[PDB]
């Protein structure tokens, strides 16, 4: 297209692209030159300088900085080319139609459409840098689920992305709420039919988009109780053990492949979904520390063409066998030894998954800053699908929870009770409220300057009917 | 005020302290002497595109980007570039070749790209690439993949900058052939500047500049030092000054104690450099510029060459009229002679005549002695015939004086010289003089038209020539008052200039011997006639009769044809 592709993407990408991120440096004591004129040590440091990152204890390079590096590496202006897209998502599937004179793969292949050997290697750029939980309650309730039932859990985490000043051109995913799909949790694992999950999540995500959220990851708990007097949990995931066994890696790769990130610098228009997965395991001590991870782009394009399956060894992923419709070339994984030489080891029977991951830094908002949480809620109306526990959404709980506040007034108190994510979802599910009335409800419950909108809402006949039936109902 | 600066005020305007004291940069045009031509060329190529770009827009031309600058090491190339950069008062990005080549693979290209991009950001800019021969060497010598990668990166960046940009690139190298040839085409390092050894005035200026802070003694005769020092590049002069200071310190060490950490200030006040210190430094100096062919600066006139009046006027007509009066040649459409070859017995003073001719048109001079030609033939020398002619072109007008040409022209070198001569630009005023003692032994191919076709015979001096030579040689030597040399001249019929110089040297040696013996036994301010008489008695003609007869027969045969 005679230049860079034309498409509209997230605002974070645009604003990051506008910046250049150069880190200025002052006159070094080793310079030999007048005030003006910078020689080699006084020049600005590019944002992708690996030395700075590894010197500041940052293990990855804030993907946008990687994009800047790639653009600088080539694509001279005014001449030298007609623009070559610098980013391309690797694809391993055999070209079903090459036809230099041969027939399709099932009964014929040439050397031009043969998937070349794949060299697994740890990725160097992580798309999303910092995953941030707005409030401790959001995950405290989730862990309380396990406390009460004892079984594991699993839930998507909606939220939005923004800049992250602490890292060069870094991004942070702020999670606002957690929604628990219908799943059959158990002592050692959890199970859930994919069809129901996707069907439900389609409408749930539509409603969330209407509210201004977005599905930005999945969080599951892998916790076991220790023998100490208090509540302590073993640390089964450390350097020696497996950080993430095969199956969770596979599921994360599938999820990433199904949540592509739209980008302006690829032929297809997408690259390396901004999807973050969080796991709760417990730190070296008995705490309930959390963690974050993200499977690299090669693993993203590796699971799509099958080629991987779980192995009885937790820390290693099995490799499948060649067959029609699935061609699996030799997989070499590259590591580094203590002598500073890269070694390629063939691992067909099984290979560790440490080369298919990048780790993110979890955290919580500073407790001495402005509060921009969408929802001051999540300690109230029980969450959606806690049928296994006693929690159950229904008229009676609404009557017990959100009746006395509305029946009198005190709108300041009411607002916080109306800004609860699951409450909004439930009332929308009832379908009592009219579409536009619900739209103004969400605009009042997820936005400031809400006095007039809240008054209008309580004016609309829909809310009158809601409160009347709620009071009448036991 | 000056140096783009805007008692305290005067010091600030240049009209911890250690960081600036050791960083006394901003060396202006007052820190360079003896290179007025090269400095003027560099300033014209650099300042005007940056200071006054409007002229080029008005006329509608693209100012040259590259400015290659090559010369013998230690001649102040980097200092000159730094002075230009500071005086222009514009952004400039240093790049030292060894540093760029002393980094891990995959980062030298990054440094070069960053340099060029940054210089582009803050236009106007001046990128000074030092020791460019260390990052873009000749292809054959360095086949390393990384070197080829760096060369390709540099070429790409050089090509990609020539677009509405105010970036001027200055490069320094020892020889014009060391750099890869690909960096000497259109839109690249095309405009070249050659720096030659300074002359007497240049050496005097350099000594004046260096010896401004030193506490010189009142008995300093810098003129004598300039006259004595020949082939001294600036670095040699600086080392000479350092050696003189060290010698003075050693002489004054008798009144100082090594063990004591402190040194008396009164003793320090007595550190005065004397002419003796400079003479000792000259004794210990080791100049090396002449080891390679370089562009000199001759100043001989039509007074050191006696006789040869017909030859003098013929050379004037053949050389000066083209250079000085190209209008008439263009009017008549006559191509000036491209060279001339001198033949005759050795010691007749061919070199003096060639140097005088070169000085007449006020042009530089290049000397290529026979041993250097032989070394190039054996391939064990840095320079080359192509390099010699490239330097001649860059320093034009010039006179290239090939010496002992019979040694090589009894093959590869002869053919290469013929190629260089034929490919030379006829219009450009560059002349090739040749010296030989065996004109017949010279390869006939050289004497073809468009080459050293002109033949000039240099005869042995006559009585008047001998008298003139004796008078000239004894200018710097005292003689007995009222001493006549006509008798010596007539008694020395058939002798050559070398023989006369040997006679004078032997007479002076006897005089100094007598003076030393008398002083040791302890008066002889002059050289009495007995010294010259004995020297004449103890000298012999260096030319056998047979060679003279064959030379005159060959000359007569040439005349007859
Ligand atoms: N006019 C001059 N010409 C030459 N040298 C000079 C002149 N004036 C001063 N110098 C002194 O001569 C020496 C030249 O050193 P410089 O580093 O410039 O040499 P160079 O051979 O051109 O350098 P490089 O090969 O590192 O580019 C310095 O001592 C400088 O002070
Ligand atoms: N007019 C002159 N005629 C001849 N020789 C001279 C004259 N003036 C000076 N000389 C001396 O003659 C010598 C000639 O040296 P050179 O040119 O190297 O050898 P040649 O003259 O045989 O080419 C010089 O050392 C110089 O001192
Ligand atoms: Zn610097
Ligand atoms: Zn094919």
């Amino acid at each position: 297209r005679y230049g860079p592709l034309r498409i509209k993407e997230l605002a974070v990408d645009e604003e990051l692209e506008k910046e250049d991120g150069l880190i200025p440096r002052q006159k070094s004591k080793l310079c030999k030159h007048g005030d003006r004129g910078m020689c080699e040590y006084c020049s600005p440091l590019p944002p992708w300088d690996k030395e700075y990152h590894e010197k500041n204890k940052i293990k990855h390079i804030s993907f946008h900085s990687y994009l800047k590096k790639l653009n600088e590496n080539a694509n001279k202006k005014e001449n030298g080319s007609s623009y070559i897209s610098p980013l391309s998502e690797p694809d391993f599937r055999i070209n079903k139609r090459c036809h230099n004179g041969h027939e399709p793969w099932p009964r014929g292949i040439c050397s031009k459409c043969q998937p070349s050997a794949i060299t697994l290697q740890q990725q160097e750029f992580r798309m999303v840098d910092h995953v941030e939980f707005q409030k401790s309650e959001i995950i405290n309730e989730f862990i309380q689920a396990w406390r009460y039932t004892g079984m594991q859990r699993f839930g998507y985490m909606y939220g939005s992305y923004s800049k992250y000043d602490n890292t060069p051109l870094g991004i942070k995913a702020v999670v606002e709420a957690i929604y628990e799909p219908p799943q059959h949790d158990e002592q050692d694992g959890l199970t859930m039919d994919v069809e129901q999950v996707k069907n439900e999540m389609l409408q749930i995500d539509r409603q969330a988009q209407e509210m201004g959220l977005s599905r930005i990851g999945l969080i599951f708990t892998d916790l076991s109780d220790a023998g100490a007097g208090d509540g302590s949990v073993f640390c089964k995931r450390h350097k020696d053990s497996f950080f993430l066994s095969s199956l969770e890696v596979i599921m994360a790769a599938r999820h990433q492949t199904r949540h592509p990130n739209v980008s302006k610098y690829s032929e297809q228009g997408f690259f390396s979904s901004k999807f973050v997965t969080c796991v709760i395991s417990g730190n070296l001590e008995g705490e309930i520390d959390i963690s974050s991870y993200q499977v690299s782009t090669e693993a993203e394009a590796l699971v799509t063409a099958d080629m991987i399956s779980g192995s009885t060894f937790p820390s290693m992923a099995y490799i499948n066998d060649t067959t029609d419709e699935r061609y699996v070339p030799e997989i070499f994984y590259m590591k580094s030894n203590e002598y500073g030489i890269t070694v390629k080891e063939n691992a067909k029977p099984a290979f560790p998954v440490d080369y298919l991951l990048v780790t993110l830094t979890h955290g919580f908002p500073n407790t001495d800053t402005e509060t921009n949480s969408k929802f001051v809620s999540s300690t109230g109306f029980p969450w959606s699908n806690r049928q296994a526990m006693g929690q159950s959404q229904d008229y009676q709980e609404l009557k017990k929870y959100l009746f006395n506040v509305a029946s009198s007034g005190d709108f300041n108190l009411l607002h916080e009770k109306i800004s609860n994510f699951h409450l909004l979802l439930y009332i929308n599910s009832l379908q009592i409220l009219s579409p536009d009335e619900w739209k103004l409800l969400i605009e009042s419950a997820v936005k400031n300057e809400w006095e007039e909108s809240l008054l209008k809402l309580v004016s609309s006949a829909g809310w009158q009917t809601l409160v009347m039936i709620l009071q009448e109902s036991g | 005020g000056k140096k783009r600066k805007d008692r305290v005020v005067r010091n600030n305007l240049r009209i911890n302290r250690e960081d600036e004291e050791n960083n006394m940069n901003e060396v202006g045009y007052d820190d360079i002497g003896g290179c007025r031509k090269q400095m003027a060329q560099i300033r014209e190529m650099v300042e005007l595109p940056l200071r006054h770009p409007q002229l080029f827009k008005a006329i509608g031309i693209k100012p040259p980007r590259g400015v290659l600058m090559y010369g013998p090491p230690g001649t102040g190339k980097t200092l000159m570039a730094r002075a230009v950069a500071n005086e222009t008062g514009a952004f400039f990005f240093l790049i030292n070749g060894p540093e760029v080549m002393s980094k891990m693979a995959g980062e030298s290209e990054s440094n070069l790209r960053k340099a060029f991009e940054e210089a582009e950001k803050n236009a106007p800019a001046i990128i000074f690439i030092d020791e460019i021969d260390s990052i873009a060497p000749k292809r054959d010598k360095t086949n390393g993949e990384v070197e080829r990668r760096v060369v390709s990166q540099l070429l790409t960046l050089m090509d990609g900058m020539k677009a509405r940009s105010n970036v001027v690139v200055i490069a320094a190298t020892n020889r014009p052939n060391s750099i890869d040839p690909a960096l000497r085409r259109f839109g690249r390092f095309d405009r070249e500047v050659d720096i030659g050894i300074p002359d007497a005035t240049g050496r005097l200026e350099v000594l004046r500049i260096h010896t401004k802070n030193m506490k010189l003694a009142d008995d300093v005769d810098l003129e004598a030092l300039a006259a004595e020092t020949h082939g001294y590049v600036g670095a040699d002069i600086a080392s000479l000054c350092s050696e003189a200071a060290m010698q003075q310190i050693r002489e004054k060490m008798d009144l100082i104690d090594l063990d004591e950490d402190e040194i008396d200030a009164e003793v320090l006040d007595s550190l005065g450099v004397t002419m003796d210190n400079f003479r000792f430094a000259l004794g210990n100096s080791n100049p090396s510029a002449l080891r390679e062919t370089v562009v000199e600066s001759v100043n001989v006139t039509w007074d050191d060459v006696g006789g040869l009046d017909e030859i003098k006027e013929e050379l004037k007509e053949t050389v000066e009229y083209p250079v000085l009066h190209p209008d008439q040649y263009t009017k008549f459409g006559l191509s000036p002679s491209k060279g001339v070859l001198f033949y005759g017995p050795p010691g007749t003073g061919k070199t003096l005549l060639a140097k005088a001719v070169a000085t007449e048109v006020s042009a530089n001079f290049i000397s290529v002695k026979g041993p250097e030609l032989l070394s190039m033939w054996y391939g064990e020398s840095e320079s080359n015939i192509r390099d010699i002619f490239d330097k001649a072109r860059a320093a034009a007008p010039t006179v290239v004086f090939l010496d002992e040409l019979d040694s090589i022209a009894k093959d590869r070198v002869v053919n290469q010289l013929l190629t260089e001569m034929d490919g030379m630009n006829a219009k450009k005023n560059v002349f090739v003089i040749g010296a030989t003692n065996r004109p017949d032994q010279i390869d006939p191919a050289i004497l073809r038209p468009g080459r050293l076709d002109q033949l000039i015979y240099v005869p042995l001096p006559d009585e008047n020539a001998r008298l003139s030579i004796l008078n000239a040689q004894l200018r710097k030597t005292p003689l007995e008052p009222g001493l006549e040399l006509t008798a010596i001249a007539k008694a020395t019929q058939g002798f050559s200039g070398a023989d006369l110089l040997y006679i004078v040297q032997r007479a002076a040696k006897y005089a100094i011997k007598d003076s030393i013996e008398a002083h040791r036994q302890h008066p002889v301010p002059y050289i009495t006639k007995e010294h010259f008489a004995e020297a004449m008695k103890t000298a012999k003609r260096s030319v056998s009769d047979a060679e003279l007869r064959r030379y005159e027969a060959y000359s007569q045969q040439m005349k007859a044809s």
